[PDB]
């Protein structure tokens, strides 16, 4: 009679690596690295993200005529933007401290747009003439919808003196711009005054923009340039403007309504009519696993990322061929 | 490897024994059979479960790298932001690759030690009542029926 | 007769963790993580730090009327500043490249303040009229004590042409400012000249500041703004000034006397009339141990920081219950 | 665990033996007593002291993160400066947690191996002059008085 | 008769360290850390690097009279510059966004210099009078060779209106500058017009530089300053200039011909008439090994760097003394 | 150390045996000689070669830190760029120092286990045909000429 001690074998094909040896077959093994994703952009925690589609953050905020879809958006979970949005600054120019603003809007989850200077309150200037062929809407010359390109009235551009006082409880994102024309004739034609300025001030702001008249390469037909500026206006602070020309006045500002964790993501994906916990630019992750190699940059309840093909722990023992 | 039992003085594994990781094959007049050692198997299961969960749980959390925007005249700080994430995510790539290699080697040795200690459990149990055959088997000097065989597995043979 | 081999046991309650098992009781164990600190700000190596208390770095350097305690400070070990110092820029405005300067003063351990343009040497302007209710001293209108707010004399502000040549061996921190008024009347009332400037130059500096006249929100009663600028003046270099108005002239500059390892720390703590080797914002560390979890940012002979509750090595062996 | 001696073929520890980590209990006509093995204890003390000091000393030094000031329009680089220190100090949090776990496991195994090698030291010393009892004790076939017992501990019994 | 099992010994003196013990002698050991380097700057992959020697990147691009060696350089592998090049801006001044440009030229491996505005095409100004004693060539007053210091002709400086359109396939680095004079007399003496400007524009550029007249410390004899600016001009874009004075016009621009991996290295070394795979500031590495401690910053097929005296693996076993 | 063979029940190494890492010394009527065990030596060579190459190969690649230029008013971000590279290159300095220490300790134990398993290979081979002397030698109860001695080394003595 006989008793033998011994160990488990099976027909497992699973190999792992050690320091001393590689491709060792084992009875059981556990894979820790995730490699799968549904391949779509999905609501975070049951709330739809802000997918700008063909518009940029600038295009959206300024109100490019081609971004009407996002005239009054609801609360968002995270911001998705394409690699090179076609609808950015329809009128050529630049947006001052754009990246810092983009970074600010990552940590916001809802705006409310309010009127702060009615378009119809410009009793001494023309307010409905500032349209351009660079910014078409339905084959018709138009302009960024949230700011107003003021023009002289009766061969006179009186000095603008206006302000808005933030009587609300929330911070206020306020946007304005300055028009840099192509030559002196144009300056006279639009603003009368040859030597103009734009002064803007808050508790902390103190600027005086001077437009710049020059010939430059045409972009969407224009040698002129629009240059845009922003500030956060604090509860109970006021913003003051003064200009004798070239002023792209605000009409609408943004009341910061909901704040929270998010950021801007570069992705060419559409919405997936779907719902998730975790998200990469290439796709959303649904699993229990604790590591992945899909994409560096991420948002959501995301298991950790690393750059590797295969991570596999031995759990069982050396299997006998 | 390190402890000489698996693929050593025990030549091979038992395909036939499926109820556990380590165990017994007996042979007597009533027949021959496979049977797992519950305690030894469940010790190892616990250990290896906790080794796994320790690698997962103690990652709380690694670097959580959410993107930034730099522009055409901030190429230096973009490169800096670039290099930071290279360096980090390539530090974890070293950790994780090597951790898994080192712990894969220990886990196999853990199993080797377990089969060895099981062997020595029974050796000490049977004392001079059986001969070691050197291949992991003991041949009894007396009849060992199923009650006897189960008493070896319980740890209750010759309880004194 | 009998000899047995065996191992130590005791009544140790100390548990540690391993990979395979946790809360294993052992006969001895060594704690490596430090968690204690005396809870006070203490002299580094027997030398008192620069504790600004309610003043900021700007307030101190410019000579805010409320920072008189720090009129002529001794050599310091490190700089402590509160989260939001109440005495900063008493007259509202901004300090140009403030953070870069703050960073510069971290690696300094002693200034010597020298007069470079006597206040009484301004024979063609008024030098003792530039006080403001925004900057009170003992219920009386005053101003930053190290710079001079010049004013017109006899309805005339002649063009200032001055300079200082650094005949010393040390580098020199030099501070000046420009006044941005609220409207044209004020400009005339203070400086006569409507169109003014401030040009400043060294071997490497080349600037021309132009003040900015605008209505803006009142801060400490003022719609005007003071904007301050600095430079390091090298041994044997000279600094040149020219202005026909709005010039906040220097009187005092700082001779960099002692350099060395330090930095600015945000802490609400007072001095502890005490002496130490290592310091965090929350407290000073005195021990032999090699790790801690108290606070990220630190200065002194400080054992290393990590974010963890408990780190404990087994030294003894498994204790038998 | 790995070497089968502590909490294995040696069931428990001796509360009574306080002068060292590993040692002897003897029993003869003159009495019974506990006594440490100096060499074995001091080997281990040295080792474990150097393991500790290696973890401490070779940290020369970790990241020395002294703070910076960024302003309202430098939120990107503030975030960058933020994330850097997250990532780093969370890399050391992984190292240190896991180092301590792995070395805690080795230190226990180190002790297990030590008690095993001590057992085998004496087994080889006594050869056929005593019987192994399988619980860590040897029963002598001849009288072993205190001089004899101390000669086992010295390594001087049957010096040839 | 007898058979014994046993292990290898030799007369190896090689010691290694472990966790438990240090300086353990072993039969074999492998050193992994590299510590050697030929001590010279060498061609990368068989192609010579750009060694500026005593010139800086600015000096080279602008065409400082002392950098004639690098008038028309061939394709380079990497850029070497001394700690403090003696030939930088011979005429004192600054180079706008210098570091960003330096960083741009790291990832380039060949320029081709083209004429874009012939020096002899300035029919209404003087183009050959702009030389300075600050910029000597063979004891003779000269100037940066790639830009042109224009001067008034017949007591008149007409408004310059020029442009260049990038008809090439490659991007174009274009350089211009503005002269900041010492006083009004000089302004009249050189440019006639008291109030001058320089406007420059592309698809994306839009600037208007205004010179700054001031007394400042003399550097190489000059209280005046030259300030230089650059842009990348895209294929099919044009650059426009307009000025009534103080304009340092371009003549030559750089066509980006070869792009690729490289960067600027600070080293005092000369060329070694040699050829290598890997390079540090102190020397080039030739070996099979996988780690080193020579120098942090590197380029080429370089095994990894770390800060440590000795790294040595045990391969053999404990050797018996 | 951990496995008790090297510098334990085998007191010392053989200077005379140069053809391999582990092996045999025999002694009989025809003479005495050293001879390596090929298999055991070549197992270890493979292992240790792969341990080395694993430390080298899996570094693919560490941080590749190519320099940047910051100016007189960008001292904060220069410091940031500074501190990043401190922190990183000092993380690898910890990894590498400690990796080498831990694997140096395992490699010695690997060798100790190897000499032990070789000893037990032969013990099981010879069964009751020789006496263990406790110093790593077996004394045969019968004549063992060179053909016999080589048959022990082949693994072919008493092949059944
Ligand atoms: C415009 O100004 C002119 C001055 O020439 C004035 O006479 C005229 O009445 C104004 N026109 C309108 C339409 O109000
Ligand atoms: C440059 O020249 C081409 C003609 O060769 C023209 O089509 C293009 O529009 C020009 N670019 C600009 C910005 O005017
Ligand atoms: C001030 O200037 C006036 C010119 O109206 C001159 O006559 C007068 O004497 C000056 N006043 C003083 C106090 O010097
Ligand atoms: C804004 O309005 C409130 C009155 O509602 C006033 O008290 C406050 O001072 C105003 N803010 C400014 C900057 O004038
Ligand atoms: C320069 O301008 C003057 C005007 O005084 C003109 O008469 C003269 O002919 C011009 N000189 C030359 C050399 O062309
Ligand atoms: C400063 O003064 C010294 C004379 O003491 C002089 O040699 C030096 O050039 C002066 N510096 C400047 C910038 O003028
Ligand atoms: C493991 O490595 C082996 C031999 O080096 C190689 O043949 C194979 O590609 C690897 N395993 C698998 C499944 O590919
Ligand atoms: C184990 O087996 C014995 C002998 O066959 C049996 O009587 C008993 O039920 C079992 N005892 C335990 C403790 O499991
Ligand atoms: C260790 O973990 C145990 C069981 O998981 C838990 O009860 C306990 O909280 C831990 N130890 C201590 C002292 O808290
Ligand atoms: C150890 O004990 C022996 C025998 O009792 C005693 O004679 C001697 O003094 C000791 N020898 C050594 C080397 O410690
Ligand atoms: C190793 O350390 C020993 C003792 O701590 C010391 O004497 C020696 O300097 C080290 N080895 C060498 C070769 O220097
Ligand atoms: C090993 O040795 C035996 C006995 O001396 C010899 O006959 C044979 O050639 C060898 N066999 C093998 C398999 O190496």
């Amino acid at each position: 009679d006989q008793i033998c001690i011994g160990y488990h074998a099976n027909n497992s094909t699973e190999q792992v690596d050690t320091i001393m040896e590689k491709n060792v077959t084992v009875t059981h093994a556990q894979d820790i690295l995730e490699k799968t994703h549904n391949g779509k952009l999905c609501d975070l925690d049951g709330v739809k993200p802000l997918i700008l589609r063909d518009c940029s953050v600038a295009g959206w905020l300024l109100g490019n005529p081609m971004c009407d879809e996002f005239i009054n958006v609801p609360e968002w979970s995270y911001i998705v933007e394409k690699a090179n949005p076609v609808n950015d600054l329809c009128y050529p120019g630049d947006f001052n401290d754009y990246e810092e603003l983009k970074h600010l809007l990552s940590r916001i989850n809802h705006f409310e747009k309010i009127q702060i200077i009615p378009k119809s309150s410009w009793s001494s200037h023309e307010a409905s003439l500032g349209v351009s062929s660079a910014c078409p809407y339905q084959r018709k010359s138009s302009f960024f919808r949230n700011v107003v390109w003021l023009i002289k009235k009766n061969s006179t551009y009186p000095t603008i003196k206006r302000s808005y006082n933030n009587t609300n409880q929330e911070d206020l994102l306020v946007l304005w711009g300055i028009h840099h024309p192509k030559d002196a004739a144009e300056q006279t034609k639009l603003y009368q005054n040859p030597t103009t300025y734009i002064s803007v001030g808050t508790s902390t702001l103190n600027q005086r923009l001077v437009p710049r008249i020059a010939t430059r390469s045409k972009v969407n037909g224009q040698s002129g340039r629009m240059e845009f500026f922003w500030t956060i206006l604090k509860p109970n602070d006021a913003i003051n403007f003064e200009s004798n020309g070239n002023f792209i006045a605000p009409e609408y500002a943004y009341k910061i309504v909901k704040k929270g964790d998010s950021t801007i993501m570069k992705s060419e994906l559409e919405y997936g009519n779907c719902n998730t916990k975790c998200q990469t630019p290439m796709g959303a992750i649904n699993s229990s696993m604790p590591f992945h190699n899909i994409h560096p940059l991420t948002i959501g309840e995301c298991p950790k990322y690393v750059k590797s093909n295969r991570l596999v722990l031995a759990t069982g023992l050396r299997n006998s061929p | 490897g390190l402890f000489g039992a698996i693929a050593g003085f025990i030549e091979g594994g038992w395909q036939g024994m499926v109820d556990g990781w380590y165990g017994y094959h007996h042979s007597n007049e009533q027949g021959s059979g496979y049977a797992a050692d519950k305690e030894s198997t469940q010790k190892a299961i616990d250990g290896v479960t906790n080794k796994v969960n320790s690698i997962i749980d103690k990652m709380n959390t690694q670097f959580e790298a959410v993107g930034r925007e730099f522009n055409n005249l901030e190429r230096r700080i973009e490169n800096l932001n670039k290099k930071m994430e290279d360096g980090f995510l390539d530090v974890w790539t070293y950790n994780a690759e090597l951790l898994v290699l080192m712990e894969n080697e220990r886990t196999l040795d853990f199993h080797d030690s377990n089969v060895k200690n099981l062997y020595d459990k029974v050796r000490l149990q049977l004392r001079d009542n059986a001969k070691e055959l050197g291949n992991g088997c003991f041949e009894f000097y007396h009849k060992c029926d199923n009650e006897c065989m189960e008493s070896v597995r319980n740890g209750t043979y010759d309880y004194s």
